[PDB]
RNA sequence: AUUUUUGGCCUUCGGCGGACUUCCUGGGCCCAUGGUCGUCUGCC
């Protein structure tokens, strides 16, 4: 399938994204762009060796994002179907 | 008037002449420092032409560097002000009532304070 | 005006010795004769030898032949042609 | 090709190891794949090697492991793939 | 009568330009509302600075309050600026850059 | 868009490249991907020693800075 | 094209500054700029990360190794930013 | 031609050397793609000119593959 | 949609090098090109004014506050 | 598939070369007699 289509189908859910600079951003996604530029709502971001912070809206680039973890109760099979 | 969230939002946020973000609440006659979280992060604070009597009750603002509480009625400095603003570099309190040796000792014990303005004071 | 593609084609036709210092590594070189090329500057050199130079005086420390080695265009950085002594 | 191998692994639902260039290993069964080498997997075991430093001296390596319910790996972060 | 004033005879023998600009900005903020302060380390800018306030009346009041004020052991001579301030023109939106390529 | 290397053609230029390398030579040509080939190239490290290599080419990604040492 | 490309084209041929990915920061008279971030400048001064401030009568820069640019306030507040 | 070289080295004993750690992987490469992605079977990885061990089915992308040769 | 809604507003962007640029972002381009005015770079804090950030170095961005009040809004009628 | 979006990265710094600038030296931005400054490579 398509990764962008899968992200759009699995959007509006609480996910945690690990960015390759050692960052961890946890929150519910508000919008997912076709270029993996996901905008999240009520996000908490903690960098590597830095104190965590909370932001209402934040955008993370797909190239800068290394990995993503969605909720365990999300219907992955229904989203990929 | 009282320092409220609407007054903090209507305070003039612009760029200072020293190339820094400055929030000024002049002409509001704030009796005390309040709604610091509503004001948010500001590098310079300008509470000139106000009626602030206590120099304190500020939130955790490490980004604050410049403070100008001149032309006010501040007579004492709270001990939590240096903890709330440990990175403050410029402090101006001209034409105020701050003339205490304890206030001078607190200003000296402030670690990042480099510029001090205390003219026209007892 | 000699383009880089024309220069690479002329070097491949002449089969002259070429040493290519790799990208992000000033002490790694590949010495040989260019036999093939692509649009992404993928140079395949026959009888190639990988040379690891010393970090102090930039002298040749280790040399190891590998035969036909295909070097990536992003991997290869600085290619210089050396004229043989006839 | 690699896309056919990823599709076969996703169809077989067999555990595979993805080596990420930041020194990471991810053992997980293949569930989804993309054209840009981006994969979605379930029940992922993440392993890494850490070298603590005590009093300015390098210590012995330690293997750290963690479990994730659902994970997504990008093709840029993924360096190597091994099918088991 | 203008919102910009020129301060001359300033101490610039060994005082740092950034420190002098910060001190002038702090003094202007204590005296009133200040929009911009410019002080370079050129030959004509040695000891000469330009202070543009928020209003012409505020600038005149600040000049009257700090006329002949001693700054770092040296009095500063305050005079009316012969030209408009660039920051004031940028704030007003009618700024016209010069056509000369100097 | 091809690079504007026509003014730097047939001129002595020094190219600063990553790894602190200075390649000084007469520019012979250029491509659309900023790939410059220089004749009579001399490579110099930070120590200041210059070693001649002959005719060399620099890739577009490998080339960082270019500066003509003569009038242009 | 792009709004940043148009802004760079408008800011070309003036006193500007550039910061590169290698750490060297230059300031000077930028002359020619391209839509593919190809900048040609004359009369610039470039300072390295640890000292090493020199001059440059001619400099060619590409956006692959360039990090950021600093342009004039007139170019920032030019009429191209007006609402449609 | 790199494409003809990869076609000739398909299902052949090839060694791919990475750009980090001086690591090499030698084995029977079988599957190749247009994005320079190489899948090999019964591959063995070696580090610093010393064998590290056999892995098996190994897929290497062009982002991690630096050089390729035929054994 | 989201980029158009959050354009010309107070945003803070953290790059791959860790430097954070905060200010009124005014222009956005789909190659992750952000053109902002009165930018402040924190690594030590400095002011740069007009700045352009490319996606080759930009890592993440967030909306720190809404759009600021205009000079006419500040000096409005009485 | 080289200049944005599918990363040429993983990732310590001491004996220490070379900086950079901060304030607090002395003299007339200039020169010596400065001292500090904590982020950079670096040298063995």
């Amino acid at each position: 399938m398509k990764l962008v289509r899968f992200l759009m189908k699995c959007a509006n859910e609480t996910v945690t994204i690990e960015l390759k600079n050692g960052a961890i951003v946890h929150g519910t996604i508000a919008s997912v762009t076709p270029k993996m530029d996901t905008a999240l709502r009520n996000v908490r971001y903690t960098p590597k060796g830095e104190e965590p912070y909370s932001v209402e809206s934040l955008t993370v680039r797909g190239n800068t994002i290394r990995y993503y973890i969605l909720p365990d109760s999300l219907p992955l099979d229904t989203l990929l179907i | 008037m009282r320092l409220t969230a609407e007054l903090i939002q209507n305070s003039l946020s612009y760029l200072n002449p020293l190339k820094e973000r400055e929030l000024d609440l002049r002409g509001h006659r704030i009796p005390a420092i309040e709604n610091l979280g509503v004001a948010g992060p500001h590098d310079a604070i300008d509470l000139t032409d106000n009626d602030i009597q206590v120099l304190g009750n500020f939130p955790l603002s490490p980004r604050l560097r410049t403070l100008l509480v001149a032309r006010n009625r501040v007579a004492m400095i709270h001990p939590t002000l240096p903890n709330a603003i440990p990175n403050l570099r410029n402090l101006v309190l001209a034409s105020n009532n701050l003339t205490e040796l304890s206030d001078l000792d607190v200003l000296g014990k402030f670690p990042r304070l480099t510029h001090l303005v205390l003219m026209d004071n007892p | 005006l000699l383009p880089p593609i024309n220069f690479l084609f002329r070097l491949l036709q002449q089969r002259t010795p070429v040493q290519i210092w790799l990208y992000e590594q000033l002490a790694i070189r590949i010495t040989g004769v260019i036999r093939g090329f692509d649009e992404f500057m993928n140079l395949v050199i026959d009888d190639a030898v990988e040379i690891k130079l010393s970090p102090k005086t930039n002298e040749p420390e280790s040399k190891r032949p590998l035969g036909q080695i295909l070097l990536k265009g992003d991997n290869i950085s600085l290619i210089q042609a050396l004229s043989g002594s006839a | 090709g690699p896309l056919s191998l990823l599709q076969t692994a996703v169809r077989s639902h067999t555990q595979v190891l993805i080596s990420v260039r930041s020194g990471r290993k991810l053992l997980a069964r293949v569930k989804a794949f993309d054209r840009h080498c981006n994969m979605i997997l379930e029940n992922v075991k993440e392993m890494w090697t850490e070298t603590p430093v005590t009093n300015g001296k390098k210590g012995r390596p330690v293997n750290k492991d963690r479990f994730i319910s659902k994970m997504f790996l990008r093709g840029d972060s993924v360096v190597i793939v091994l099918l088991s | 009568p203008n919102q910009t004033l020129y301060v001359t005879n300033l101490p610039s023998a060994k005082i740092q330009k950034e420190d002098l600009r910060t001190a002038l900005y702090m003094l202007f903020s204590t005296y009133g509302s200040v929009l911009d302060v410019v002080a370079l380390k050129t030959m004509k800018m040695r000891g000469q600075a330009h202070i543009v306030y928020k209003d012409i009346q505020t600038a005149t009041m600040a000049m009257r309050a700090l006329d002949g004020f001693e700054f770092l052991g040296r009095p500063m001579k305050i005079s009316y600026a012969k030209g408009k301030s660039h920051i004031i023109a940028k704030l007003d939106g009618t700024f016209k850059p010069p056509t000369a390529a100097k | 868009a091809q690079p504007e290397l026509k003014k730097y053609l047939d001129k002595r230029l020094f190219v600063e490249l990553n790894g602190s390398r200075r390649v000084i030579g007469v520019l012979r040509g250029y491509d659309v991907f900023l790939n410059i080939v220089l004749d009579d190239a001399v490579e110099e490290r930070p120590n200041g020693e210059k070693v001649k290599l002959g005719m060399v080419t620099i890739r577009g990604n490998s080339v960082v800075i270019l500066e003509p040492l003569e009038r242009i | 094209i792009g709004i940043p490309i148009k802004l760079l084209n408008e800011a070309q041929g003036h006193i500007v500054t550039l910061e590169l990915t290698t750490g060297q920061t230059y300031r000077g008279k930028l002359i020619e700029a391209e839509d593919n971030m190809n900048v040609q400048l004359k009369d610039i001064t470039v300072t390295a990360r640890d000292g090493r401030v020199s001059h440059l009568e001619q400099i060619y820069i590409r956006g692959s190794h360039v990090r950021f640019f600093i342009v004039p306030d007139m170019l920032r507040n030019a009429p191209m930013f007006r609402s449609r | 031609n790199p494409r003809p070289f990869l076609q000739d080295l398909v299902n052949q004993d090839v060694i791919v050397r990475l750009k980090w750690g001086q690591t090499e992987y030698k084995g029977r490469l079988v599957s190749i793609d247009s994005y320079m992605n190489i899948q090999l079977a019964n591959t063995e990885e070696f580090i610093n000119y010393k064998s590290t061990g056999h892995l098996g089915q190994v897929l290497i992308r062009c982002n991690n593959v630096l050089w390729v040769t035929a054994a | 949609g989201k980029m158009a809604g959050y354009i010309n507003w107070r945003m803070r962007v953290t790059l791959n090098d860790g430097r954070q640029m905060t200010g009124q972002m005014l222009a956005f381009d789909k190659h992750m090109n952000l053109v902002l005015a009165d930018t402040e770079e924190f690594r030590e804090k400095r002011t740069l004014g007009l700045t352009i950030v490319r996606g080759a170095n930009i890592i993440a961005l967030s909306v720190e506050s809404p759009p600021p009040a205009d000079p006419s809004a500040r000096l409005g009628k009485t």
